[PDB]
RNA sequence: AUGCGCGCUAGGUCUCUGGGUCUCCUGGGGGCCGAAGCUAACGCGUUAAGCGCGCCGCCUGGGGAGUACGGCCGCAAGGC
RNA sequence: AGCUAGUUGGUGGGGUAAUGGCCCACCAAGGCGACGACGGGUAGCCGGUCUGAGAGGAUGGCCGGCCACAGGGGCACUGAGACACGGGCCCCACUCCUACGGGAGGCAGCAGUUAGGAAUCUUCCGCAAUGGGCGCAAGCCUGACGGAGCGACGCCGCUUGGAGGAAGAAGCCCUUCGGGGUGUAAACUCCUGAACCCGGGACGAAACCCCCGACGAGGGGACUGACGGUACCGGGGUAAUAGCGCCGGCCAACUCCGUGCCAGCAGCCGCGGUAAUACGGAGGGCGCGAGCGUUACCCGGAUUCACUGGGCGUAAAGGGCGUGUAGGCGGCCUGGGGCGUCCCAUGUGAAAGACCACGGCUCAACCGUGGGGGAGCGUGGGAUACGCUCAGGCUAGACG
């Protein structure tokens, strides 16, 4: 089984900006759509879009990086150093408003599957509605 | 039956107490259904004595015979007083 | 308000009487994982028009006998004894485990 | 482990227990005398230390290690424990305390002495 | 203050055990566990069944001893 | 009671020049000046490096002895500084500051710190109307400080006032220095005194 | 001395076995050496001990001791 | 690991203020259970309390609520209400009296004795306050309670002085014999004036009572203190208890003799078998301070049972593998439901405590007033992203 999808999507990402692998392929989901249109809007890739592989709706990813480093190490500084889907299917995560987390004391974000829609912790804050915290990047 | 009184509250020497809705078989402590006001002895403050007037009336119409401390207390406060 | 359930007639082998499995999902004090649970109930019906395999609505009552402390509302939907067939299984499985 | 696992079968919790069965958990207690004798060490360490097996209110027959510098105690005299263990002998895990009962005090300890029931030296 | 009633009674040792602990059978009268001395130990000298050892001896309990001097 | 005993000894031994005499540990006499090493066998010996644990007793210490109050009575102040909003260091600072007998001192009602506390505890002084003995007292800002009309004769007072016509007070405080009175005017904060202590250690120090 | 399942993440090299448009591609196994990464190091490294997720089985100092006691199996040995 | 024979359901009846296997007669043959029954142990439970960054973990002392029990057991009766602590009957156990037939007892009420035990208080005053009961009321009771007494038992507060005063008294210790320390510490001078005595001295207590007013509202009056001659205030008025642990590392603080694997210390590492920074003393020092240590018990540190936060090739640890039930978990699209989930509103979350403010007791403890929060749970409305669920579909999984 493809025990769950949006982990996968999320371990993906991970490996593609471990190897500096530009582009990267993801089959397609709603919800996987939308969390890339939040890393979007974040800037936490550079941009997504679905094009066919194969024959089945895939989705290309953009894979965000930082300046190409000068010194030992000269690979690229990361743009998402640490991505972790939190609520893994099973210990499954719900988090009030009282309750979100201000993850990084603010510098990355946390990502959360909401009442009304799918969307950052800054918004949800403001919405004052949490939900599912499906993913926790910085 | 339900009595208005007076629950102690301070320390050794230092006495006060809540003019206080409750049963009667209860301790002078006890669980009581309504906290009304506040007494103290000392009248060591400008206000030593305070009650919620409604609310007191509203017990005495039910039928909470005061004890005879807290009656006193209650038509100081003005309470009985009728215009 | 009366209490108001929703679970499966899972036995009746007893006069006026359905047997009633309700699902109650809900967190883990600490853990968070969701569990289903189940409670097996004792409902009353002057009917038995209610029989096994019927998902129904429970309301708590005045007791009837000694664990038997519910009313039969309404019927939901019929015939669904796939949802009993693994209570059943499960009480077949306890035989199986003891010396 | 996971964590529907975990919901099943749990965290089976350390129950710590007792370093002491003086019993009750009675932090002192008090004890009347089996044997007085004398006890060789370890292997890191030698000497001849002074060791009171001692029969309790509690019931049991334990050893207790007398500190000091000369214990005052004999065959049947009445004596208290405080328990603790004592590294280099074995199975004592009590220490007989100097000060109350038949276990009187260390003559001329000056310094530690509330430890070992020596009352002031009186001063002039 | 050192307690000097440590008795020094000398022993021709009856029987070897482990750790340099000895049943030595005394001048004094009986035989009682009486261990070696650090000095000794430090010095290598082997005692063995046979020997004239001076053992001292606690008045708490003379049952145990403490083996003093070379043979 | 309080530390009572040898004080200049305490400064030697913090290795810095504390003034708990007033007067005289103003002269070549805090012995510091002429003498400038911890007490006992081996102040005279060659320094060692310390541990940070050990520097930060140290600086708990000076501090201690400067407002030379109870241990006890310190660690309450400073858990009741934690409980409160704000900077556990310059607040609980200013709390101790508060302190009655500190107060006294610094408006140079008295020359030395366990001087003004002996005459708050001997009914010397009053603050807001009541005689007050209690040299604990939390003094809540814009609250008016006095000698006690009884005890507004004694000669020592009258040579503390005029030691004072002489030098500035504390700028959170006034006084008035002919009719034996002052105020406690704001808040004491950290930065208007020029405390031996750095705060942060102390911090540090209490928190475990 | 490596639970099973699925997904992803540089290669090269030999090897067996299949299909191809058959000097080289593409699958399925067996090895070796190694990117990233991991790891206490050794090492592991598309056959992971990496990144994940699913589920289960265990572990919580050694010795005591796989012993005792109980329980079950076994004709016993003994096992669990 | 199976349990259950009034045991599970039913008709009728009894019983109860009332439902009910509470009980009975009879029929039915269930009911519970590994989502842990039954059995064994443990244990009053909670508000809380301690801890802890939090999640938790431990605990349930006093104060608040409920429960259960009054030597053990059983039962009813009276009654609004008990299965009835200072009511009854019966048995058992025990103590007491006996003219041996039999009766009387119940401190797990205060207080105290005794026993056990490491350990825990006065055979106290008082009905003045509060409450309780009775009574028209006066009043009468009230070991509820208010207080005092004992215990550094805990917390908080203060006193054992302050100021001056040697390039530095002696005493004691070290010494490299120059000196250094104790140490401005002292002595001494100045001032204070804890203690202690004299003078006054209470708030707490205004009601209930009387009378005017209708015995109402309202008004006037008067009686009424255990604490206590205490708190306190005024005057006078003496320099007037310091102790304990430690001093190798952790860990703050070092030297000398004594001792020589001995005596000893220890919480761990370990120290000691001849100048021990670790044993015994001395000085010196450090920590605290009317306390300080020790021991127990608990949390922490211990992310060492790990949810936040561990692991499993070799360290403890992958089951010998397969198949497979329960259970857990589930690809993509489209919709409906809205259980989970989220939100709002509101109800509830008692007081005390915890929290913040202010107030009072000379501060603080302690106590008061105000406020907020508070997880959870109900109810009404919604949201539908996800999980669930019902319907339709799809072929990347899976199977063929
Ligand atoms: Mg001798
Ligand atoms: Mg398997
Ligand atoms: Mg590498
Ligand atoms: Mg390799
Ligand atoms: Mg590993
Ligand atoms: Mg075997
Ligand atoms: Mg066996
Ligand atoms: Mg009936
Ligand atoms: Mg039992
Ligand atoms: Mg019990
Ligand atoms: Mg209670
Ligand atoms: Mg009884
Ligand atoms: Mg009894
Ligand atoms: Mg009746
Ligand atoms: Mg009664
Ligand atoms: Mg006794
Ligand atoms: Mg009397
Ligand atoms: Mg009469
Ligand atoms: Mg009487
Ligand atoms: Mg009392
Ligand atoms: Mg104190
Ligand atoms: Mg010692
Ligand atoms: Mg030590
Ligand atoms: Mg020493
Ligand atoms: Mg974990
Ligand atoms: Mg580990
Ligand atoms: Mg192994
Ligand atoms: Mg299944
Ligand atoms: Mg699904
Ligand atoms: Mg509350």
């Amino acid at each position: 089984m493809l025990t769950d999808p949006i982990a996968d999507m999320l371990t993906r990402i991970r490996n593609a900006t471990r190897v500096y692998k530009e582009s990267t392929d993801v089959p397609a989901s709603r919800f996987k759509e939308e969390i890339l249109r939040i890393l979007a809007r974040e800037g936490f890739i550079k941009g997504y879009e679905r094009v066919d592989v194969d024959g089945k709706p895939y989705l290309r990813v953009y894979l965000k990086y930082g300046p190409r480093r000068q010194g030992p190490d000269p690979r690229p500084e990361q743009v998402i150093h640490h991505i972790r889907r939190i609520s893994k299917p099973g210990r499954r995560v719900y988090v009030g408003v009282k309750e979100i987390p201000r993850v990084r004391r603010g510098l990355g974000i946390a990502i959360l599957s909401t009442s009304k829609g799918v969307l950052t912790d800054r918004e949800a804050r403001k919405l004052g509605v949490g939900g599912e915290l499906i993913c926790e990047v910085w | 039956m339900v009595k208005i009184r007076l629950a102690r509250f301070g320390s050794k020497h230092n006495p006060h107490y809540r003019i206080v809705v409750t049963d009667a078989r209860r301790k002078r402590d006890g669980k009581y259904i309504e906290k009304i006001g506040y007494y103290d002895p000392r009248k060591t403050t400008p206000d030593w004595l305070k009650v919620d007037v409604e609310r007191a009336r509203y017990w005495l119409s039910v039928g909470a015979q005061p004890t005879d401390t807290a009656r006193r207390l209650l038509r100081q406060a003005g309470v009985f007083r009728q215009e | 308000p009366k209490k108001v359930l929703t679970g499966v007639v899972v036995s009746d082998k007893m006069q006026k009487t359905v047997t009633v499995l309700v699902e109650r999902q809900f967190p883990h004090p600490l853990y968070g994982k969701v569990i289903k649970r189940s409670k097996k109930y004792l409902a009353h019906d002057p009917e038995e028009k209610y029989k096994l395999g019927d998902v129904v609505e429970i309301i708590e009552s005045r007791p009837i006998s000694k664990r038997k402390r519910f009313r039969v509302l309404r019927l939901v939907e019929s015939g669904r004894m796939d949802l009993v067939e693994k209570y059943l299984i499960r009480r077949q499985n306890y035989e199986s485990l003891s010396k | 482990p996971t964590i529907n696992q975990l919901v099943r079968k749990g965290r089976e919790k350390v129950r710590k227990k007792s370093k002491v069965p003086a019993l009750k958990g009675a932090p002192f207690r008090r004890g009347v005398c089996t044997v007085v004798r004398t006890v060789t060490p370890k292997k890191p360490n030698s000497a001849l230390r002074k060791v009171a097996k001692v029969r309790l209110t509690s019931g049991y027959e334990v050893t207790a290690y007398i500190p000091g510098e000369g214990h005052n105690l004999q065959e049947h005299s009445v004596v208290l424990i405080r328990g603790g263990r004592v590294k280099d002998l074995p199975g004592v895990r009590y220490h007989i305390v100097r000060g109350v009962y038949d276990a009187a005090g260390v003559k001329d300890r000056k310094k530690s002495r509330s430890k070992y029931g020596t009352k002031k030296p009186k001063e002039a | 203050a050192k307690e000097k009633d440590t008795i020094r009674t000398e022993g021709v040792v009856t029987e070897a055990l482990p750790n340099a602990t000895f049943r030595v059978k005394l001048d004094s009268g009986p035989e009682i566990l009486a261990y070696i001395s650090g000095k000794m130990r430090m010095h290598y000298i082997r005692i063995l069944p046979g020997d004239r050892v001076v053992v001292e001896i606690t008045p708490y309990d003379p049952t145990r001893g403490r083996i003093v001097y070379r043979k | 009671g309080r530390y009572i005993g040898p004080v200049c000894r305490l400064c030697r031994r913090e290795g810095v020049k504390l003034y708990l005499k007033g007067e005289r540990c103003y002269s070549p006499k805090c012995a510091m000046e002429r003498r400038p090493y911890p007490p006992g066998q081996h102040g005279q010996k060659r320094a060692r490096r310390p541990s940070d644990y050990a520097v930060r007793l140290r600086e708990k210490q000076k501090l201690r002895r400067i407002y030379g109050i109870s241990e006890r009575q310190f660690r309450n102040l400073f858990e009741e500084a934690s409980k409160k909003k704000g900077v556990t260091g310059s607040v609980f600072l200013g709390l101790l500051e508060s302190r009655l007998d500190n107060v006294v001192y610094r408006l140079g009602f008295a020359v030395s710190r366990r001087q003004a506390r002996q005459l708050v505890r001997h009914g010397h002084i009053t603050v807001n109307g009541r005689r007050v003995d209690l040299p604990s007292y939390r003094v809540r800002p814009g609250d008016e400080i006095a000698v006690a009309e009884k005890s507004r004769n004694l000669e020592l007072i009258r040579q503390n006032l005029e030691a004072m016509k002489g030098r500035k007070v504390g700028p959170w405080l006034s006084l008035d220095v002919e009719g034996m009175k002052g105020k406690f005017l704001r808040l004491p904060d950290r930065e208007d005194l020029a405390l031996p202590v750095n705060e942060q250690l102390v911090i540090e120090f209490y928190s475990r």
